[PDB]
Order: structure tokens, then C-alpha cells, then sequence
């Protein structure tokens, strides 16, 4: 009989990690007490509560958490793509594998972005950023502390972003035209993500990562509005079009100057290497050369993007 | 397949751990960064060292690279040491400009064997001997 | 061939120079292999130092121990530090049984914030009272 | 003309060795000061004298002469064995392949072996060890310090163990029936060497490179006499045997018994790690160990030898 649990694992793949994951979270919860003293409660939650006030530090159990989150993303990924996803596409009358499959990934891509671009920018909403004044990023630097959503918000982005770069390692069967810069952006993006985590500020890298989030998911979603029957693709192409133009290269150009000049236009860039305080010289160019990294392959895709466009309004 | 994805997560975990590293040990021992050690001998064996570095480098510096200089430089077990630590108490703990002047120094501290003990005990004014 | 050659030949540089270095680096640290520093807090944020060891952590060990961990654990730029530093002069340099007694303690040392300075004034007799 | 050049270059390899060392002894003689204030005094001579009594230290000068003495031995090597040792075996009318090279190999065995044996001899000789007088292995044991001609000795054996070493690594043509243990005892070969010279004792390595030495010139003189013309090779491997048992095995019994008992049937066993003191459980167990797998190898070339002279002697 286990042959037939053989074979559902094969074609259900996210058994294995809800099982190990539902273990986790019951021994947590049926342990009687949910307080750190516990080490399920460092798999599990944010650690590093300053006092009992909403700020946190930093530590180890910071990857704790993302290990664990790495699994529970992975069954997420598997259970939500099949068990919602395919039976969905079936029903929806467009029959193939390589359109199907290119949908499946599509729409999975719309379920996580939509779920964490407004998050994101509520995220930002309670903050000193209200939308993207740059004036903060030169607020308190050496910030050793982040608000309790704040920081669940940015390992939970950590997490994702790591599971899709080991998937994409993993080397499934055919990445397809367009992989090499695809994992540039992915590398690029957990640098991003694991740098301007540990180097202090977040501040400057929440809304970079709002950008991201907003323009993926009106992609995907004239994507596989595109692959589906499109009756209005066009105009939800257009509405991307503009917003990847105003919020990609608008905000990022407006991130760089602001970061140049209101950090380098000073006479505010000593070491005092106790206080962590090297804004300066010296990790300025690493983050500026990273977001730029970022901006270039953001301007390539806009050519393809502009190539797509006049291909398309020439016939 | 596999073990590339383990060769790929051990480089990125290797690198994790050399920037975390990077972070606590400099942090830790950041006074050669910024404070430079100049010594100026006596007659004999002992000599006078201060910290000569920049605004940042506070007390802090001054006194760990005293202490460390003096542990590292000369060898007990040969013969036993007896050094002073003076106090530069006009002064307030940050007190360097970052133009090339740093005018006054903070603590200076005198060193030798003892052989020559006398002379650090009529150099050292009042302050306790350490006899090391 | 050549790259096999060059292959081995830097992993023998690699572990010879890995060697050199835990000589030089354990040479120089070594108050931490045999020197444990037991802390004992006082009322406030003062605390008592001392270095428990065996018998070949002398002085030494005791002390670049004790500046070590008082340079390590308060952070300054919060607020000021103010310490001392008194010396067990009963004792010769060299001075611990092997046998779990060790007896008399060597170098000890008080060391807390400016709140309760007052208390590190009064609990250091006469030796001078570093204020860093 | 340069074709020329070439072809001497390639049926004669020494010339480039030859020519770089040249060089550097002129620099170094024609440079008016032979003093440390040099560079090359750093690659020619050894570093390290104290004051100037006969006593010297260690450092990365020591590495230095090493690679220089690396080019020199690679250089003798190649210049003997070929413009000497060829025309000399052609003219013993042995006429073959096989083994006009293994004579050619077995013959500059003899040669450095003979210059070596005897000069490590000269060397115990003025010691306090006089005739293996394995106390004072237990007298002086954190000596930073070791006489001119000791250290000179010393690092000879160095150069010249890794410079086979590496011939061998670079795997020219045939290794041999007989290579995995070869290799083998080569490689813990420089593993003693580096060893017993960065832990501050070469008192107990010398007796042992001694009994290499003699063994081997004895091995290389008797296989040489084999392969030639034989008339009494018998004798020569009678005296061959006798002097490996007496030598190898006793003499390596010897050291291990006395570097067992005596450092360790006492109580004088603590690190006191400043004196750099730690003749102790903890390098007693490395340097024993690797001094058992050359006891070790030695057994099995022994078995060997007695499985040689039972089929030599059985017909
Ligand atoms: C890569 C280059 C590696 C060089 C540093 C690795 C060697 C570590 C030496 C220990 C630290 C040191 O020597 O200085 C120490 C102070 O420690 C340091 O200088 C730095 C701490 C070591 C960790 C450094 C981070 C390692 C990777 C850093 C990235 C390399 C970037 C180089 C240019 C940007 C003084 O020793 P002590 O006797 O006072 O105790
Ligand atoms: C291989 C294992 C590697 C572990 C050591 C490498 C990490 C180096 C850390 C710096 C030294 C340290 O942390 O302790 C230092 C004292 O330094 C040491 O403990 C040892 C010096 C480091 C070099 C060690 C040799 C490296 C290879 C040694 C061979 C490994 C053998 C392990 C079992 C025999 C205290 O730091 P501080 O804040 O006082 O300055």
C-alpha cells in the first residue's frame, strides 16, 4: 500500500513538506508556552524583541527563521500551483503544455506578488518613507532595530527570493529563452536583499523592493491574461507599460540621485568604526553599484519591452 | 542536480559567515584601523608609548593598543616587566581633529625590564607600578 | 599535469601557512586557554574581575584578560566608562596550584557606568580611578 | 638559429635551471655586499643568525631558500643524470630501455644519497647525540635555535624531498609497478620534515633521515649492481639487509621506545603556551603517529625484501 503513497508523493509533491511543517507548528503550539525560552519558537517567530517595545535586532535566528520559511514557501509553492492552480487553468478551455505550464507559473506569480506588494507598501505607509520620501534613508543610519512588520516582511521576502534562486539552481528541465539575465536579477536580488539587510539599512531597500512587487504583478497578470482569451490585453499591457516606466525607472533614478547626492553631496562620511558608521566611501559604492545593476537589467527589459510594443503596433 | 545546489548554498553560506565575521571582529578589534601605536625610547630597555590617531579613536583606542603593545612587545618569562599607565585627565575622551595636529595626546604609558626598574620608577611620577 | 601540480602545491602553501598562522595567533591569545574570566556583579551595573586559571596563566593572563573583557563588554558611547585596576602584590607572577584550589586571586579589577560612579570611587581604596 | 636553440633545450633541459641560478649567483657575488642587507642573501644564504654566534631562528627567508634550492636540485638533477650518467651507462654496454633508465635513476640515487648519508653522519657527529644517544631528545625541548650546519642540512633534505615530490606529481610518463606506497612515503616524508622543523624540534628528526639515507644508498648501490653485470650483488643485498634491519627497524624502535617512555613515563607534560611548550597529549600523538607510518611502510617493504631473498635463495 505504500506504493500508493509512492506514487500520490510523486504526483503531489507538498506532502512532504506539510507534514514536517504541521509537525513543527504542533509541537510549538501544544508545548503549553509560546515564549522564547522555547527553540521551535526561534524556528517559527521574529526573534530578538528589544525589551517588549516594537523594535528588534539582528542574530543567527534570523536564517533559523528563513530555513524554516524556505520550507513552508516550498510547500506553498507545491500545493497552491497544483491543487488550486491546475484544476483552474483546466477548467479554463486552454489546452496545451507549453501555454498551460507558462500560465501555471503566471498565475502563481500573481497569487504571491498581489499578496505582498500591498503588504509592502503598507508596510511603508507606517513609516517616516510616506510614499518614497527619500528624506529618511539619511535619517538615523546605524538603525540596529526594525519594527516588528517591518522585519517579518523583509525575511519573509529573504525566504521567497532564496527558494526561487534554489529552484532555478536545481536546473528543473528547460529554463526557457530569456534565462541568463533572469538569473541575474535573481542573484542580483538576494545580494540586494542580504546586503542592505546586514549592512544596517532597510530603510533604503523597502522601496526598491515595493517596485519590484508592483510591476511583477501587473506583468504576470497581463501575461496570462494575454495567453488566456485576451479581449482587453492591450489596455492592461498599456497600464503596465506606464506603470513599469513611472514606478520602476521614475523611482529608481529618483532612489540613485537622492542616495548620490544627499549622501555623497556632504561633508557627513566618517568611519568611527564602533558605531558601525561607514556611510561612506566605502559601502556606498557596493549598494550604489548593486541598484545600478538592478536599473541596467531593469533598462534592458524595457527595450525588449519597447520591441514587444512596436512589433506588435506594426501589424 | 543536487550537488551543485550544495556547492552553490555552502558558497553563499561561506560568504554569510565571512561578511558576519568581518562585521564582529573588526568591530571588536578596530583600534589598529584608526589608532597607530608610536613609541619613543628611553635610555635602556624602556620606552614611550602613546596612541596617535584620529578624531574617532577615542580613549578607548588609546588604551587597548597601550595594553596590547605592551603584552605583545615584551616577553615576561625572561625577565618580569613593571610599567605606569598616566592619565591625560585635561582632556575629554574624543578629542582628535581629523587635520594632521591631533595637538595633545591622551594616555602614554612607560615600559621596561628590571634591569633598568629604577628608572620607570623615578620616570612614572605618582602612579601605581605595575610590576608585571 | 601542470594544474595538478598547481593544485597540490597551493594546498600545501595553504596548510603550511594555516599552521604558521595558529602558531603566531595562539602565541599571541592565549590568555583565553587558560585564564577564564569569572565576573561577579556589585549593586548597580559595577562588577567584579578576576582571572581564575591554571598555574601558567601568570599575570599576564590575568591582566590582558581583564583590559580585554572591560574594553569588550561596556560600550562607551552611551556613556562614559570609570574603572581600576588594583594589583595583588602578596604574590609572586607565577602562582597557581594545578590542583582545583588556585587560591589567591591576582589582578582584579571594578569597572561600571557614570550613574553609580560614585560607587566605583568608593569601592577602589586609593589606586587611580581610570575614568575612559 | 633559435630552432636550434630549442631542440638543445628539449634533448637537454637544464639549460634553462642552469641559467636563471647562474644568474642570481652573479648578482648576488658581483653586488659588492654579501651582507643580510640583500635580497638575494635571503634566497642564497640561510637567514636568521643570531647576533653572530652559531644559532639560528625561523621565519619565511626559509621558504625562500627552499624555493631557490628547489630550482638548484631540479637543475642537478637533470644536468648530472643526463650529460654524466648517460654516456657513462652507454658506455657499460647494457643496452636496453627499461633499464638503462632505471639504472639511470638508481645510479643519481646513489649519487645524492651518498652525498647526503655521510654529511647527516658528519652533522650527528657534532651533536649531543652522539651515536643515536636518544636522551638528549629530551633536553632542550622548545629550542627556537639550531646550528649552522644543521639547519643548512636540514633544509637540503626539504628542498630536495619536495622537489621529488613534485617530479612525481607531475606525473611525467610510467610511474612503476610499485607507486601507490611510494607516494605514499614520500608524502609523509615532507610531512616530517615540515613538521618536526615547525614544531621547534629537529633533534628527534635527524637520527631518522640519517637511517633513510644509509638505507637507501645501499638500496640504490646493490639494485644498480644487479642490473649491471652481478658478479657479487648477492653480498652487496647480504650486507644491504643486514644494515636495513640493523638500522631502519632497530634504530627506528629505538626512537619510538624512547619518545614513548621517556616523554611520556614522567610528569613533565604541560602546554604553558607562551614558551611555546606544549610537549604534551597533544604533538606527542601527531608526530608518534606519523613516525608509525614510516615504521609502518618500512615493515612492508621488509616483507618485500624477505619474500625477494626466499625466491632468489628457494631456486
Ligand atoms: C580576504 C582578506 C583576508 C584578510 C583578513 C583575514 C585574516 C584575519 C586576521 C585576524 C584579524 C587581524 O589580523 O587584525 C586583527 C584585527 O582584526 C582585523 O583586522 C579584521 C578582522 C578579520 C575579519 C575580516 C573580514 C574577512 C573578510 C573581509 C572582506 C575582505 C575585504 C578586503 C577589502 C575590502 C588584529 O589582530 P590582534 O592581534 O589585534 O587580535
Ligand atoms: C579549523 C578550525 C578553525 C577555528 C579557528 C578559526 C577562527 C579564527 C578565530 C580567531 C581566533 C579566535 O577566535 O580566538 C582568539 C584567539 O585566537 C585563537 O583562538 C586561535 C588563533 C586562530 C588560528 C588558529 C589556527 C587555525 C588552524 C588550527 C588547526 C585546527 C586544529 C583544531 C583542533 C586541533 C580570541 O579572539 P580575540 O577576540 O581575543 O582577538
Amino acid at each position: 500500500i505504500w506504493f500508493s503513497f509512492r506514487e500520490i508523493s510523486y504526483r503531489h509533491a507538498w506532502i512532504a513538506p506539510l507534514m514536517i511543517l504541521i509537525a513543527v507548528y504542533s509541537a510549538y503550539f501544544t508545548s503549553g508556552n509560546t515564549t522564547k525560552t522555547n527553540v521551535l519558537h526561534r524556528f517559527v517567530a521574529v526573534s530578538y524583541q528589544i525589551g517588549d517595545t516594537n523594535a528588534y535586532g539582528k542574530g543567527i535566528n534570523d536564517l533559523c527563521f528563513v530555513f524554516y520559511y524556505m520550507i513552508f514557501f516550498t510547500f506553498l509553492r507545491e500545493f497552491l500551483m497544483d491543487v488550486v492552480i491546475r484544476p483552474f487553468a483546466i477548467r479554463l478551455h486552454v489546452t496545451s503544455k507549453h501555454r498551460i505550464k507558462r500560465i501555471m507559473e503566471q498565475m502563481y506569480a500573481i497569487f504571491y506578488t498581489g499578496v505582498s506588494g500591498p503588504f509592502g507598501i503598507y508596510c511603508m505607509y507606517h513609516s517616516d518613507l510616506w510614499f518614497f520620501n527619500t528624506k529618511a534613508m539619511y535619517r538615523t543610519y546605524p538603525d540596529f532595530t526594525n519594527p516588528f512588520l517591518f522585519k517579518v516582511f523583509y525575511l519573509g521576502q529573504a525566504a521567497f527570493w532564496a527558494q526561487q534562486a534554489c529552484i532555478l539552481v536545481l536546473q528543473l528541465e528547460k529554463p526557457r529563452k530569456d534565462h541568463n539575465e533572469l538569473t541575474f536579477h535573481h542573484i542580483v536580488t538576494l545580494l540586494l536583499i542580504w546586503s542592505s539587510y546586514v549592512f544596517h539599512f532597510t530603510k533604503m531597500g523597502l522601496p526598491i523592493y515595493i517596485t519590484m512587487d508592483v510591476s511583477d504583478f501587473l506583468l504576470s497578470f497581463s501575461k496570462t491574461l494575454n495567453y488566456l482569451d485576451s479581449g482587453l490585453a492591450f489596455f492592461s499591457f498599456a497600464i503596465f507599460v506606464v506603470a513599469w516606466i513611472y514606478l520602476r525607472h521614475y523611482i529608481n533614478l529618483k532612489i540613485l540621485w537622492s542616495v548620490l547626492t544627499q549622501f555623497r553631496t556632504e561633508g557627513n562620511y566618517v568611519l568611527n568604526f564602533a558605531t558601525q558608521q561607514y556611510k561612506c566611501w566605502i559601502s556606498l559604492p557596493i549598494v550604489f553599484v548593486l541598484i545600478g545593476a538592478l536599473q541596467l537589467v531593469n533598462l534592458y527589459w524595457l527595450f525588449l519591452i519597447f520591441r514587444v510594443l512596436y512589433r506588435i503596433l506594426w501589424r | 542536480k543536487i550537488f551543485n545546489l550544495f556547492r552553490v548554498c555552502f558558497i553563499s553560506l561561506l560568504l554569510i559567515a565571512a561578511v558576519e565575521y568581518f562585521k564582529y571582529g573588526t568591530r571588536i578589534n578596530y583600534e589598529w584601523f584608526h589608532c597607530t601605536p608610536i613609541k619613543e625610547p628611553q635610555s635602556g630597555s624602556v620606552i614611550k608609548l602613546w596612541a596617535r590617531g584620529g578624531p574617532f579613536c577615542d580613549k578607548r583606542g588609546e588604551y587597548k593598543t597601550i595594553v596590547k603593545r605592551i603584552t605583545r612587545d615584551y616577553e615576561p618569562n625572561d625577565e618580569h616587566l613593571s610599567f605606569c599607565i598616566i592619565e591625560n585627565d585635561n582632556v575629554p575622551p574624543v578629542h582628535y581633529p581629523i587635520h594632521e595636529d591631533k595637538g595633545e595626546p591622551g594616555y602614554v604609558a612607560y615600559v621596561g625590564y628590571d634591569t633598568d626598574s629604577e628608572l620607570v620608577q623615578e620616570l612614572c611620577a605618582d602612579s601605581t607600578i605595575y610590576h608585571m
